[PDB]
């Protein structure tokens, strides 16, 4: 038949659609998923992970290391004002903290 | 009323959260890489016609030297092989750009003794070291290490016997390889524990 | 290069020929859905 | 007899990979991209769940999955991600 | 066939977060120092022997003229010629919508890390 | 690249033709044409060939896959140039494929009759080992040909063929067709090749054929009655002959399942272990009444004496890239059979991958798909025996230039 | 809206077959014809001339003088229809039996660069007949006043290894019947005649199989030797050319011409195919093109073929009864198809790519 063309591009995303779609026939979050609900759901998936990726990156750019380790992930998520508020609830595994040192504790 | 008007999907995502005449020809064109001045013909555009081809960049002639009959005479000379041996392995080799495995299969075993690949290798590599070696002082890199024939016979060789090995050597030899580990382990967990069992008894 | 792009036109190729079968044959059908919506607006026009 | 274990590994490397072309991404950072992934996607089918129940429905939608990423994502956050699905969606049914 | 970016969808510029003052700087004496930089496109021992060379009579630290009293002129920076215009974000100049334009998808914001 | 030009391969049993870079031949037709000695006549559409005739040679120009009988090869290229390309000769290069064992001779011979009677203005000929590796994507490979004539094992390393490599066995479809010939003698088929029949009606089976015979039949030659028998009894070959999956076992045959078949004439008959017999002499020619003979070598070994026969450095290569083609490998369970052998006497030390190819075109006109993707190359463009080439180094050029 | 303004093309040396496409019968027809001084009309305008000009077909058997009689005919076609060339121009085109590489190049190079078609689409008539026909495969003949196609479409594609042809369906049979007449005084003299001599087979051919009736009825013949109406207002009674002439469809010898009639032509072309995919060769047995019009030829096409195949398959024709334009009808069912869009050529790729595009 006709090649067959895969939803993640058509829509024209990363992430994978069937996959998403999928997790959610078999997932009970529903009764019976329509036709958008796992494009758009792994649309702004993948764009948070970018979204993320991107400032992970360039903290790691910062600390002149060429891989993303869990640090350039803590501090991103917490130098940026709405990841931080999206991901407040949710510990990085091995990435640290920021050094903010209270201003009444310093040398005077 | 709803203006809507298209796709129900995108409809409600959208509201409910408010000339050409470059005549191609069939063409000739002459492939410059090529020096018996042969036309072909090609399926090109109006706006390249007459451009030189661009497959001609692709002919990186594999490089082979050329001894001629004085240079040959002097220095190329060898007991063993005769001028008419010797010119033929060259155009084999340019030919089958320089490669040995090809080249082989196809000597003129006719008018030519047999020779295996490494003595054919061994031969067209003193060959050319001799032709660089009559330029040699003209910086010509006298460090060649010119493949090895002897050694390398044997190489190809003690590969053979472990070729063609029905069973045992390839099968049997299983357990021998396990041995390499039991000769390995039980003779000093043998002499060496029995030599500490002997100072352990003795302060003991 | 050429040989995975000759295998990647021939079944390509395949394939599309055989959806345009597939595709004829859903027209056909809908060739006689034609009539069965005929008779069905005939029962529309029944209740109407 | 193989014990196969799904990630979304491949296409965080693709976004990744085309968001910084220089730059790569260690196996532990990628644990976090993907874990962060599979949160992101609990949340929102979550919300969307909810929300096509809250109405009566038997089905979640690309609608209730919009206004799930509403009430989800901060301002601009959800603005971004709004607009990006929005797009897609009418990307995917004009048969491109 | 499909537009063919959808799937790469490079800058997807909702969170562009401009580069700006201090960064500004930055990419100023970057491109300084690649104008002042060598063949690959001893440095480190010309600025070891240089820094043992500080002092404060007439040596080459205190050859330099300095600041010009004829002011800076504007120049476009993608084909050269006086540029009434800056951009706005990294402060570089250009002279007209064309140049604002390749400006924009090569050079503005790209080579600031 | 790709220019107007003429792909040929010239098969001992069919000859296809047609043009570079097309998925499949033009056209495809006997190597065994008609003829009748009239100059002579000839035929060669399947459509005036099968005509019962007045007189008849069925002349097959060919021996062991070489040209000897020339002007009935001349008429085959005539017909084929006028009646399904229908183009001039001197418009479009000729690429044609040729066997690996061809001598000098023929090569020249050819090459001055390409340029003498066709005055084309370039001309290839390339051995069909090395199109089938160009047409199953590698450089580097054994090629496997179960033909009609021959099963030959030729080894392809580095776009070359290895003469010292070339293992040949007449264990092949013609060889299948005597078997066929022997076992409905055996079993007493009055086998009807199709033109005699003017009708006929339906009987039970192992009964014999209800027929009537055609009244204005002439009094055909014996030689384009056998060609017409014989091309049933490879009908017969597609229709009901299996390879058996592992060695032939009289009682795992008496075990495996029938196949149904009707001659021409409407005699039919289930066919039994019998069908997986006659395949099992293509690997084991030992087991073969009337053939008896330790020099025959069956299609696995065919493979691993030419492997053998190689520099143990580029065997991994060679069985690492097993090329399978020819008509024969069709047969059901063949590739199943060759590749269980190959994995039980393939050295531990090497890997074994034959390549995947399976469909009727691929495994018979993998020299011609070979020609078709070799034709449409700008790095191939370079390489053809010009009519320049000939015309300043005469016939010999083909010596000279492509192996 | 290509497929809503799609336009088809045949040249039918016989008769030609065009149209704005999307209803079962076409719109432009002439005979295809080109005509020039002794020492350019092709619509019903050389027939007339033909005292006055030497005519030329644009019809080689499967080939064409493409440049100057194509273009003219390509010309002339627009004329014979809406003439909504200038508005909408999406075609699809005049195709050999086997001739693409050769053909296509040329053949688009002139329709994109003269003809500027926004939209373009080429293939076998026989695959646009199938269409027609309704279903993955068959037989199908493709007849017509050129050629004698046999080729055994499957699964909607030509294969070329099993594509056979025969030469006897149009001028072959016309100018057999009419060397069949002046016989018995009938005077089918000249071109004139010839051309009506093609338009007996309206009446004559005969409406059962007829192979043994042929020679049952010539010893006792009465009331069925039907008269036709000459030009002459002549109606001189048929002879037993009621049955020679289409006889050789079925025996080319009887024609004189050397070769097993079109039962046996679709026998070996299917007998070439793959041992399993003929059984759908079996089970669709198809025909196509004016010169299939006549009653007994589906009689001999059931028969003839039964006699040769095995008794296990069965012989399921399934030969439309408009079948002289079922190429039409079937091309259009393809060019006219509302999801077929992603399947033209259009002039973005031509222009990247040359007429040497994939098609
Ligand atoms: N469908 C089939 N199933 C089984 N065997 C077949 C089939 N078709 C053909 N054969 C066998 O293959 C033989 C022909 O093989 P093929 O067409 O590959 O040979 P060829 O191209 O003429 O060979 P060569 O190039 O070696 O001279 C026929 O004699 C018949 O024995
Ligand atoms: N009305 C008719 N009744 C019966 N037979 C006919 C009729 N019209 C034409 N024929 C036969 O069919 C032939 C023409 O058929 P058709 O019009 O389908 O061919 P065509 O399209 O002109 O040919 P081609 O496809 O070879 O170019 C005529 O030569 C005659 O043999």
């Amino acid at each position: 038949r006709a090649k067959a063309k895969s939803r993640s591009s058509r829509a024209g995303l990363q992430f994978p659609v069937g996959r998403v779609h999928r997790l959610l026939r078999k997932g009970n979050y529903a009764e019976r998923v329509g036709a958008g609900a796992p494009v758009y759901l792994a649309a702004v998936l993948e764009y948070l992970t970018a979204e993320i990726l991107e400032l992970a990156g360039n903290a790691a750019r910062d600390n002149k290391k060429t891989r993303i380790i869990p640090r350039h992930l803590q501090l991103a998520i917490r130098n940026d004002e709405e990841l931080n508020k999206l991901l407040g609830r949710v510990t990085i595994a091995q990435g640290g903290v920021l050094p903010n040192i209270q201003a009444v504790l310093l040398p005077k | 009323k709803r203006p809507e008007g298209m796709h129900r999907e995108v409809y409600a995502l959208l509201y409910s959260d408010k000339k050409k005449v470059r005549p191609w020809k069939w063409m000739p064109f002459t492939n410059p890489a090529r020096k018996d001045g042969a036309m072909f013909f090609h399926w090109r555009r109006a706006a390249e016609e007459g451009k030189d081809y661009p497959f001609a960049r692709f002919n990186k002639t594999v490089q082979v030297p050329v001894y001629s009959e004085q240079e040959y005479q002097l220095y190329l000379h060898d007991d063993a092989w005769t001028k008419a041996e010797t010119d033929h392995l060259f155009d084999l080799s340019r030919r089958f750009d320089l490669r040995f495995v090809v080249i082989h299969d196809r000597y003129d075993h006719q008018q030519f003794k047999k020779r295996s690949v490494e003595d054919l290798k061994e031969r067209y590599y003193h060959i050319c070291a001799k032709l660089a070696n009559v330029r040699a002082v003209p910086g010509t890199d006298l460090k060649i290490p010119v493949f090895d024939a002897g050694h390398e016979r044997r190489r190809k060789e003690q590969l053979e016997r472990l070729y063609n090995r029905t069973p045992e050597q390839v099968a049997e030899e299983e357990y021998l390889l396990q041995e390499l580990r039991k000769i390995e382990a039980r003779k000093k967990e043998r002499e060496k524990r029995s030599q500490d069992l002997q100072k352990l008894i003795t302060a003991a | 290069w050429l040989s995975a792009d000759f295998a990647q036109e021939r079944r390509w190729k395949r394939g599309v020929a055989r959806k345009v079968v597939r595709m004829v044959i859903r027209h056909h059908e809908e060739q006689r859905q034609k009539e069965e919506r005929a008779r069905r607006e005939e029962q529309a026009k029944l209740r109407r | 007899k193989r014990s196969r274990k799904e990630s979304y590994s491949v296409y965080v490397y693709k976004v990744l990979k085309q968001v910084h072309p220089d730059t790569g991404i260690s196996s532990k950072a990628m644990g976090i991209m993907n874990s962060f992934v599979n949160d992101i996607f609990e949340r929102i089918a979550g919300e969307a769940s909810r929300l096509a129940h809250y109405n009566k429905r038997s089905t979640i939608t690309s609608r209730e999955i919009q206004t799930a990423v509403r009430l989800l994502l901060p301002g601009e956050l959800a603005k971004h991600a709004v607009s990006e699905g929005t797009k897609a969606v009418t990307k995917y049914t004009s048969s491109k | 066939m499909v537009e063919k970016k959808t799937s790469v969808r490079s800058q997807d510029p909702g969170q562009r977060r401009v580069l700006d003052r201090a960064a500004r700087q930055r990419r100023i004496n970057r491109q300084l120092e690649a104008l002042e930089n060598d063949n690959f496109q001893n440095f480190q021992a010309l600025l070891e022997e240089q820094n043992l060379s500080v002092a404060e009579g007439p040596n080459y630290l205190t050859a330099c003229a300095g600041p010009p009293s004829r002011p800076q002129r504007p120049f476009c920076a993608v084909c050269g010629f006086p540029s009434p215009y800056t951009c706005v974000s990294c402060g570089a100049r250009y002279c007209t919508v064309r140049c604002l334009g390749t400006h924009q998808e090569t050079r503005c914001l790209k080579w600031t890390v | 690249d790709e220019v107007g030009a003429l792909v040929f391969d010239i098969g001992s049993y069919t000859v296809r033709a047609g043009y570079a870079g097309e998925d499949c031949p033009k056209v495809d037709f006997p190597t065994a044409i008609g003829m009748v000695v009239e100059g002579p006549t000839y035929y060669i559409d399947t459509n005036a060939l099968r005509v019962p005739r007045e007189n008849m040679e069925a002349i097959s120009p060919l021996k062991n896959g070489m040209v000897e009988d020339w002007d009935s090869f001349q008429a085959i290229l005539d017909h084929t140039y006028k009646m399904h390309v229908k183009s001039e000769a001197s418009l479009h290069p000729v690429l044609m494929s040729e066997a690996p064992w061809n001598t000098r001779a023929k090569r020249e011979k050819l090459t001055e009759l390409m340029f003498e009677h066709y005055n084309i203005p370039a001309f290839f000929l390339c051995k069909t080992a090395v199109l089938t590796a160009f047409a199953n994507g590698r450089s580097t490979g054994l090629i496997l040909d179960s033909g009609a004539t021959h099963t030959t094992a030729i080894p392809v390393h580095d776009g070359y063929v290895l003469q010292q490599g070339i293992v040949k066995s007449p264990l092949a479809g013609d060889f299948i067709t005597m078997q066929c010939r022997e076992l409905f003698q055996e079993m007493n088929i009055e086998l009807v090749p199709p033109y005699m029949i003017a009708s006929k009606e339906a009987v039970r089976e192992g009964s014999p054929a209800n027929w009537k015979r055609k009244e204005k039949l002439p009094q055909v030659t014996r030689s384009w009655h056998n060609y017409m028998c014989n091309c049933v009894i490879q009908d017969f070959q597609a229709s009901v002959l299996q390879v058996s999956d592992s060695t032939y076992d009289e009682q795992v045959a008496a075990q495996m399942p029938t196949v149904h078949y009707e001659f021409p004439n409407g005699y039919n008959c289930d066919f039994g272990a019998e069908r997986l017999k006659i395949p099992e002499g293509l690997f084991d020619p030992s087991n073969v009444k009337g053939l008896s003979g330790n020099t025959m070598l069956g299609v696995s070994h065919v493979v691993t004496t030419s492997v053998g026969m190689c520099d143990i450095d580029i065997r991994p290569g060679l069985y690492g890239s097993v090329i399978v083609a020819g008509g024969n490998t069709l047969i059901q369970s063949f590739t199943d059979r060759l590749n269980r052998e190959l994995s039980q006497k393939t050295p531990p030390s090497m890997r074994l991958k034959l390549i995947a190819n399976n469909t009727t075109v691929e495994r018979r006109f993998s020299s011609w798909i070979g020609g078709s993707i070799l034709a449409s190359l700008g790095t191939f463009q370079q390489m053809w025996i010009s009519k320049q080439e000939y015309e300043e180094g005469g016939k010999q050029c083909v010596e000279r230039k492509c192996p | 809206d290509d497929d809503i303004a799609a336009l088809v093309v045949d040249n039918g040396s016989g008769m030609c077959k065009a149209g704005f496409a999307g209803d079962d019968a076409p719109r432009a027809v002439f005979p295809s014809i080109v005509g020039r001084p002794r020492h350019s009309y092709v619509g019903d305008e050389a027939q007339s001339k033909r005292g006055i000009l030497t005519l030329k077909y644009p019809i080689e058997h499967g080939i064409v003088t493409n440049w100057d009689d194509m273009e003219k005919i390509w010309h002339h076609t627009f004329y014979n229809e809406l003439r909504v060339a200038p508005e909408e121009h999406p075609v699809l085109l005049t195709e050999a039996p086997l001739n693409p590489k050769a053909n296509r190049e040329k053949m688009t190079q002139i329709m994109f660069e003269t003809f500027n078609t926004p939209a373009m689409y080429v293939a076998i008539q026989a695959v646009l007949s199938l269409y027609a026909s309704g279903r993955t495969t068959g037989i199908v003949m493709d007849s017509g006043d050129g050629v004698t196609h046999t080729v055994p479409i499957y699964e909607g594609y030509a294969l070329p290894h099993a594509i056979l042809r025969l030469d006897l369906a149009g001028r072959d049979l016309t100018d057999y019947l009419m060397k069949i007449l002046t016989e018995r005084g009938y005077s089918f003299t000249t071109t004139a005649e010839r051309e009506i001599v093609r338009d007996i087979k309206e009446k004559l051919c005969y409406v059962a199989l007829d192979f043994e009736q042929e020679m049952a009825t010539a010893a006792s013949s009465s009331s069925l030797e039907k008269s036709y109406e000459l030009p002459d207002g002549q109606v001189i009674t048929i002879g037993n050319e009621r049955f020679r002439c289409p006889e050789a469809l079925f025996q080319p010898s009887f024609l004189g011409m050397e070769s097993c009639g079109i039962h046996e032509t679709t026998f070996n072309s299917i007998m070439k195919c793959d041992v399993d995919i003929r059984k759908d060769l079996y089970a669709n047995t198809v025909l196509s093109g004016g010169t299939t019009m006549y009653p007994g030829i589906a009689d001999r096409m059931q028969k003839e073929i039964t006699a040769l195949a095995p008794s296990t398959m069965k012989i399921k024709i399934i030969a439309p009864p408009e079948r002289k334009y079922s190429v039409w009808i079937g091309g259009s069912i393809l060019a006219s198809l509302s999801t077929f869009q992603q399947m033209w050529i259009s002039k973005q790729e031509y222009d990247e790519s040359g007429p040497s595009i994939v098609h």
